[PDB]
RNA sequence: CGGAGAGGUA
């Protein structure tokens, strides 16, 4: 079902997931054996003795075994719920030793190293060494990809600061923060800064005309008179301060 | 940073990774508050060489004066250490002390983690930081389509499932008189019956109700007809719960090998079989609250007749302007036929010319319907109508 | 006050300059994309290029108005796929990481339309982006005018930006998986199927290995024809018989002409592949370098898969004498502390004594573990046992520099041991437990202090690094190279830095990339 | 020079599980043919599957019927595992009607002459009330591979009937394919191998017809390669 | 023991007998609010003290 | 198709005015005024301009004389 | 149901050796299965003619230089592998390489049997300088399949030829490069289709397209008895 | 919707 990068284990130290994999392999092996006997319709005594063996596994472990449960019906339902593996309870700092896990592997008739040789269904050649295969409990976190995609070219427009914002029918653009401007700056990247600041960010007339140009079939933009520059120019001029446009 | 007095009072390894790590702790498993407000941890009293099952809830400062053995001490006979020298902790630091000099014992090996961290199996093999991310991701799990027990667990799954209220626990023991997808009816045992006739006990089960995270919560009746039950057992599994066991995620077949570079950093490759089984499949519930308002141009009305719309949008609605329960809708379709009486008929000549040229309807009421937001879809499962006194109760209400 | 708000002129910095024609999505790995490509979801492309798609649709006459174009795109007809392929034939896109802490933080790529809902980033670029694959979301922008597109192609694309703009040197180095594949495939053994024979170039090496007749690892003489750049830039094809391994010849197939065979021999580590890419860049150029990088990624991934290098629990090896060295350490510290109660050593004295004892014990344990690893596999040649590079997967796992270090694989199998306590001082008793073996409650409790300290340190350093980047950019931004030569014969004395007896850095490293302020002479 | 592989005994471990063996297979063809057949079988085999479910009482997937011990969602998830075959026509509509208490099983379905339930003990749901009665109409059609819940709605432009239940149809009749190459001994020459394929299927396809379908598809694929058009 | 338990026993590997079961995990909130809202024959936390 | 800029770097050592001149070339075959001088592979005008400048066909002197040309015709 | 057949195969040839055969579209999972089955057919077992045993003027050696030529035995061993020989008569036939005088000993110097063709005109196999300036090699060219090490045959034969007659490895497979890649294709809505592109290079005896098409014919005939 | 206050994630 799942293939995991073996690179994450020896660096991030969480080899606990490997022990989980081996123990889940053993548990699902016991489940496979009990499921086979269910399909074999083995005698209730056979299921009772095998399950008692499985629960009796391990030294100094107190879990207590049948027959204290009902002879047939409770045993039958227990096996029916156990045909998808033995749920294993492992106290966090008082849990299973590796030897016990390997004992469970023997009881599952599966390899003692937790390693069995696969074949790549792509090619169909066994890999040069056996790999680790088991059962791992995986959690689907709430960070769903549908909740993380959002992309736009047009849509919501705000006031005061003309930039896509708000709403979820079409969410706004991406915060092209000053770090991104700086990254463009370190590169010889100059123009892309101009579009990401002037013509596709704020100036409504420029955005409209430039969308019109693209729809016309040509990727078009003309620098001309930057609108924010003209706004700031009039703004300074109202202060009784004249801004000369002298060219070097 | 963690003080060495958090041992067994708050979980040292569970805290959000944002700008408030360490400011936001979680209570330990066995920790509790004293009458004054300070926290205490249970500890088995060690008489002279015997660790009694008697427990004392040592306070934060009380722990300081005393010496406490580790929870991993090995005890035989009636509670004697097999070790003349035992690991202990006196001020927060470890030490090795005489077996006849210890004052108290940790009641449990797991008494220093949160419930979030306690569920992680083989916690004694992870990095503390990595297990911290693990505990923080315990909480963020979302209920799958079915609840699947973890084959490798800690044993606190039952305690967490029962103690949280998502589990319909049998209040009074008896035999299940009736099982259904929504209700459980227990014919209570007569010895637990009350004077007079309290009769049966009815457990109505929450079914597909939006949780605060827009995740569907519902309860599956795990018991069947005539099944005896006693006080304190599960009648119905809640979300992310199987047979009274907390079932956060699902068990996958896993192979550890960098298969053709599709697992580069931590990226995980999944079989199409997982999608086949519809496991790791999640239900999500949205709320689209449409409120009628009382305005100065006329109080808004919820109506099935909306101007300037086609028959397709109206065909999913009842006569009351609210969409059918169970209709498949997508982003844009009308759910609630809200209209605001346009008491202001005067408008600019541009608006009138535009509505005349474009062929749009002209009325004294303006459209205000709550359509499905673009980007969401699905099937309508609940319609709730809140109508304060003084307003007519429509057909849906 | 309307002159200046925060952070300044409102429309040129924060806040908050969100811009259209951009998207944001979590990232996945695509190990089939070429280095100048990124895998972009079909819906993301469809909604990023709606104006271009409308222009094309009305250009082909398939639509007569914007309304018809809207209907045509929303109906998801098969025709719009050709339209989008046309508008995306080579129209590049700009991917930027959410924090951009260096120049490479934003790079261009050629988008390949893919199924799914995540951005398939090139695996070899994510290291340059300083990103990972943990739910973190990348952001795409589309430089949408011609001149911005060309600014992207000539400069923004990862092909033209492969060296770090911080110290030179490639930043596109294979990081963890492909390096494991290469380290596996180029390793040698002392005995395997296919040992000793002679094969006509790497032709027959590939033929025989992919027959499964000859193991990938074997002492094999192969007649290779390697090309060398000489004279004014001509290629000389030197053909010679070389003692190599089958996989090494199969890899030599990857390396283009004009490269020596001195690079694709020996077990290739991360530093070795760094060296190979650096030499390829400095000897052939960029195009051979980019082709080499892409091909070596593909081969490394493929042969990592064929390797089946896997991590279990029997692979990590517990030294047989670890407990013995430990018990010796407790005996020594018991003697020292007995002297302490005897009033023979002061508090600092026996503190330092115990710390030194446990450091020595940790060193001995790590040495024993590494000695167990380095020749854990021993194989006979024709009857006598021989050491050789361990087939053990955990040994390749870090020896390749895939991920981890001697310290980390030292703390898995052996003790992570000594560490700091609250107030930042070392504990008298180390963390005497591994991760393969269990951790006691108190041990994990103590270890938690370091993890919490590190996480708080991480957050604070992220914030302070952002601030420092800000101040340095503000002080340095008004500085542009504008003249080719000012004739300034002035310069700086520039020397290899040496502290004590050890030469910390070579003058060879420093001198590279500078221009002399005088004409250097010979030392004689 | 090259012999031709021949069908030999196709044993039946069960209805689901069967072993098919090919004895006269030349050198360098064991694993090759095994991978060929396994990929064809798991990738492309016709199969009958449930697509649309019409329960009389409930309005949507998450609406739970009164009387049953199971959500309609779990009823659909069990309906997915319905082992059904139709060989008289491509698409059929099974009907199930059962009242009273007890486990509503697949055997209770009103079967036609062209429809076979190869698993007639498949527990569809549990009816836990005498008054309660379950009335199902199940659409079963032929197909290949896996069709997730996103496509047939475009074949009808939204499910115009309400109360219709859409189900991920998994038509794959096979669930396990494995091949083993073993040294076969025959008087002719000295080096030949048994190709023994274990196949766990849903009981809806014969192993002989399955292998024949796989071989026919492989031959159609190799048609272009036998004769290169350019 | 428990009827729900006997339906599916999750095998345990614990080796130290568990003295004292896990307490009710919402005991803090229940204790707080019961102390806040109960009647008090003296001056003690809650509406009585206020 | 050619998306790498090494040849254009060698032809124009600045490789930065290269961007400007190739962008102008792209700008005026994208809109009328000149037509592509290299066979089109369904390529965007960016890469056809890039392939033009790679071949040595478009250089600063050639482009400036060509542009001054289209003026003396457009006044005439 | 319906099946998607991959019409319109494209081919690109470099000389008569290096063929890139592209085909589209193959449906999900079929592309790589076809690729792997084809490469196994092409590599592991195809009819071909290759050298099996050779004659040394002196004793057989693998560690000594040629008696009277300053070139090694190993290098002629390697060159004769690449010799493009096509036997049109009986499988196991003697070839005589008898060339005297100085110069580059190539394929043309070997005699022609009239049913043993050498489609490779110039293939350097030795270089005679004036030590004796004469070479006389008696070799066996035989038909086989796939690749056969000399050790396998020498262990399988109880009879050993006299020292001087040394068994040489046989490259029976006429195709020396085999590689195959599967890249994502796209047809209308579906984007799970995959192009299959195969890169193959022959010894030169046969055209790569002919080799691959006759291999496909071999596998189809393998499946003749299993198709309705 | 302009900017501040709060939880969560990365």
């Amino acid at each position: 079902d799942i293939v995991l990068n073996p690179l994450g284990v020896p660096s991030r130290m969480n080899i606990g997931q490997i022990l989980e994999t081996h123990l889940g392999m053993a548990a699902k092996g016991i489940g496979d054996k009990i499921n086979a006997m269910l399909k074999q319709q083995q005698e209730v005594a056979k299921l009772r003795e095998f399950i008692q063996r499985a629960y009796d596994l391990g030294a100094d472990v107190r879990q207590k075994v049948d027959l204290s449960t009902f002879s047939d019906e409770e045993v039958m339902r227990l096996a029916e719920n156990l045909r998808k593996g033995m749920p294993i309870a492992t106290p966090v700092f008082d849990g299973a030793k590796e030897a016990e896990i390997k004992e469970l592997l023997k009881l599952g008739d599966l390899p003692t190293s937790g390693q069995i040789r696969l074949y790549d269904g792509r090619t169909g050649e066994q890999f040069e060494r056996p790999v680790t295969v088991g059962y791992m409990y995986m959690l689907k976190l709430n960070h769903l990809v549908d909740d993380k995609m959002h992309a736009r070219s047009t849509g919501s427009y705000s006031l005061v600061t003309q930039q896509p914002l708000g709403g979820k029918a079409q969410f706004g653009g991406q915060r092209f923060g000053e770090m991104e401007v700086w990254a463009l700056e370190a590169y010889g990247a100059a123009y892309t800064l101009q579009e990401m600041l002037t013509v596709k960010s704020d100036d409504v007339n420029g955005r409209t005309k430039m969308y019109k140009n693209i729809v016309d079939g040509n990727h078009q933009m003309e620098p001309g008179m930057p609108e924010s520059f003209n706004v700031l120019l009039k703004e300074i001029r109202s202060l009784g301060i004249n801004i000369e446009l002298e060219d070097e | 940073d963690v003080h060495p007095t958090h041992y067994g009072r708050v979980c040292p390894i569970e805290t959000p990774e944002g700008p408030n790590i360490g400011l936001i702790n979680s209570l330990s498993v066995y920790a509790q508050t004293n009458e004054y407000g300070f926290l205490e941890t249970p500890y088995r009293k060690v008489t002279d060489g015997v660790v009694t099952d008697e427990i004392h809830y040592l306070s934060a400062i009380e722990e300081g004066n005393y010496v406490i053995a580790q929870a991993n001490s090995n005890l035989d006979e009636e509670g004697h250490f097999v070790e003349d020298l035992v690991t202990c902790r006196s001020k927060g630091e470890s030490s090795l002390f005489s077996r006849d000099q210890v004052d108290y014992m940790d009641v449990s090996t797991q008494q220093v983690v949160s419930v979030g961290a306690s569920l992680i199996p083989f916690l004694e093999h992870d990095d503390a930081n990595r297990a911290l991310m693990g505990a923080n991701m315990q909480r963020q799990a979302v209920p799958t389509l079915r609840a699947d027990k973890p084959l490798v667990g800690t044993g606190m799954e039952r305690a967490v499932a029962v103690d949280s209220g998502v589990t319909a626990v049998a209040k009074r023991g008896g035999v299940v008189q009736y099982v259904d997808a929504s209700r459980i009816v227990i014919k209570v045992n007569e010895d637990e019956m009350y004077p007079g006739e309290a009769g049966i006990d009815i457990y109505n089960l929450t079914k597909y109700t939006r949780s605060n995270q827009n995740t569907c919560i519902n309860q599956m009746p795990c018991v069947s007809l005539g099944e005896p039950v006693e006080r304190g057992d599960v009648l119905a599994d809640g979300p992310s719960t199987d047979l009274g066991e907390l079932a956060l995620g699902q068990n996958m077949r896993v192979a550890f090998m960098p298969w053709n570079g599709y697992n580069f950093e931590d990226s995980i490759l999944v079989s199409e079989r997982v999608v086949q089984e519809d496991r790791f499949t999640t239900i999500h519930i949205q709320e689209l609250a449409c409120v009628s308002r009382d305005t100065k141009l006329g109080p808004e009305e919820i109506t099935a007749d909306i101007p300037n719309v086609g028959e397709a949008a109206l065909s999913k609605l009842d006569e009351s302007g609210i969409v059918y329960i169970g209709a498949e809708v997508t982003g844009g379709d009308i759910l609630v036929g809200k209209v605001t009486p346009k008491g202001e008929t005067q408008l600019t000549p541009e608006e009138k010319l535009l509505r005349a040229i474009f062929g749009e309807k002209a009325s004294d009421v303006k459209d205000s319907s709550l359509r499905v937001p673009n980007g969401v879809s699905g099937t309508v499962i609940d319609v709730q109508v809140f109508t304060r006194d003084g307003v007519e109760k429509d057909k849906r209400a | 006050d309307m002159i200046k708000g925060k952070q300044g002129r409102f429309r040129q910095n924060l806040l908050g300059k969100r811009v259209d024609y951009s998207g944001r999505s979590v990232i996945t790995v695509g190990p089939y994309l070429r280095l100048h490509q990124c895998g972009l979801p079909k819906k993301m492309a469809l909604e990023l290029f709606k104006p271009f798609i409308y222009g094309k649709l009305e250009l082909r006459g398939l639509a007569t108005t914007i309304k018809a174009a809207k209907k045509m795109v929303e109906r998801e007809e098969a025709v719009v796929w050709d339209i989008l392929d046309e508008v995306i034939r080579e129209h590049p896109v700009l991917l930027n990481r959410a924090p951009t802490l260096h120049r490479l933080g934003i790079q261009a790529f050629e988008p390949v339309l893919i199924e799914g809902k995540a951005i398939q980033l090139h695996p070899l670029v994510c290291a340059a982006y300083n990103a990972d694959f943990d739910g973190d979301q990348m952001a795409v922008h589309v430089p949408l005018t011609l001149e911005a597109q060309l600014e992207a192609r000539a400069l923004m694309m990862s092909t033209n930006n492969i060296l770090s703009p911080a110290n030179g040197e490639p930043i596109i180095v294979p990081s963890q998986d492909v390096v494991l594949g290469l380290y596996y495939m180029t390793r040698d053994c002392v005995n395997a199927k296919g040992e000793g024979m002679v094969l006509t170039g790497p032709k027959e090496a590939e033929r025989l290995y992919r027959s499964g007749l000859a193991s990938l690892h074997a002492r094999v003489k192969v007649r290779i024809t390697e090309y060398e750049k000489d004279a004014n830039g001509e290629l000389v094809a030197k053909t010679s018989l070389k003692d190599t391994t089958v996989g090494r010849a199969i890899l030599w197939m990857i390396v283009p002409k004009g490269l020596p065979y001195s690079i694709v021999n020996q077990a290739l580590g991360k530093k070795a592949i760094s060296k190979m890419l650096n030499t390829c860049y400095r000897i052939l150029g960029l195009k051979p370098t980019v082709i080499f990088a892409d091909q070596i990624m593909y081969t490394g991934f493929a042969y990592a898969a064929r390797s089946g290098a896997s991590v279990g629990i029997d692979d990590m090896v517990i030294p047989e004498k670890k407990h013995e060295i430990i018990s010796e350490a407790e005996a020594e510290v018991a003697e020292i502390q007995e002297q302490f109660q005897s009033g023979l050593v002061t508090a600092g004295e026996r503190y330092n004594k115990v710390i030194d004892i446990w450091a020595a014990a940790n060193d001995r344990v790590s040495k024993a573990m590494m000695d167990n690893l380095q020749t854990e596999t021993v194989i006979n040649r024709d009857g006598q046992e021989e050491k050789q590079v361990s087939f053990n997967s955990i040994y390749m796992m870090a020896d390749s520099g895939a991920r981890g270090s001697a310290a980390q694989i030292r703390q898995l199998a052996g003790m992570r041991g000594l560490m700091a306590k609250p107030d930042g001082s070392i504990i008298e008793t180390p963390i005497t437990a591994n991760f393969r073996e269990g951790l006691n409650v108190l041990q994990y409790f103590i270890s938690t202090h370091g993890a919490r300290k590190g996480l708080a340190d991480t957050a604070l350093k992220t914030a302070n690094s952002g601030y420092l980047t800000r101040r340095l950019v503000d002080v340095a931004q008004d500085l542009v190279v504008t003249e080719d030569d000012c004739g300034t014969h002035e310069g700086i004395m520039m020397t290899p830095v040496i502290e004590g007896g050890d030469v910390k850095e070579p003058l060879r490293d420093r001198v590279l990339g500078r221009v002399t302020a005088e004409d250097v002479l010979k030392p004689g | 020079e090259f012999l031709k592989p021949r069908l030999v005994d196709i044993e039946q471990v069960s209805s689901t599980h069967a072993k098919v063996t090919l004895e006269p297979l030349e050198r360098g063809f064991g694993h090759t043919l095994g991978n060929a057949l396994r990929r064809i079988l798991l990738s492309s085999m016709p199969g009958c599957a449930v697509t649309e479910v019409e329960i009389d009482g409930v309005l949507h997937e998450y609406s739970t019927k009164e009387g049953v011990q199971e959500d309609i969602l779990e009823i659909l998830l069990n309906l997915k595992g319905l082992a059904v075959r139709v060989q008289g026509k491509d698409e059929v509509i099974l009907t199930l009607n059962k009242s009273g208490i007890g486990p509503v099983t697949a055997a209770d379905i009103t079967h036609d002459g062209d429809v076979e339930i190869v698993k007639p003990q498949h527990v569809i749901c549990h009816l836990t009330d005498e008054n309660a009665s379950i009335s199902m109409r199940i659409k079963v059609q032929r197909g290949r591979g896996y069709v997730p819940a996103s496509t047939r709605i475009h074949s009808e432009e939204d499910e115009r009937p309400i109360g219709r239940l859409l189900v991920d149809a998994c038509y794959s009749p096979v669930e396990r394919i494995a091949y083993n190459v073993e040294a076969a001994r025959v008087e002719q020459r000295t080096d030949l191998d048994k190709l023994v394929i274990e196949m766990e299927t849903n009981g809806t396809i014969d192993p002989e017809e399955a292998i024949r379908r796989a071989a026919t598809i492989l031959a159609e694929q190799l048609e272009a390669f036998v004769d290169l058009r350019d | 023991y428990s009827y729900t338990e006997k339906k599916r026993i999750r095998k345990d590997f614990g080796k130290r007998p568990q003295v004292l079961d896990v307490p009710y995990l919402l005991s803090i909130q229940l204790d707080s609010f019961q102390k806040f809202i109960e009647q008090d024959p003296e001056g003690q936390y809650g509406l009585e003290a206020a | 198709a050619r998306v790498t800029v090494q040849d254009a770097v060698e032809k124009i050592g600045n490789r930065f005015d290269l961007v400007l001149v190739a962008a102008r070339r792209a700008r005026q075959m994208q809109v009328g005024g000149k037509d592509p001088l290299v066979p089109e592979e369904n390529d965007k005008t960016t890469v056809i301009a890039l392939r033009e400048i790679e071949e040595g066909l478009i250089n600063n002197q050639i482009l400036d004389v060509r542009e001054r040309q289209e003026q003396q015709e457009q006044e005439a």
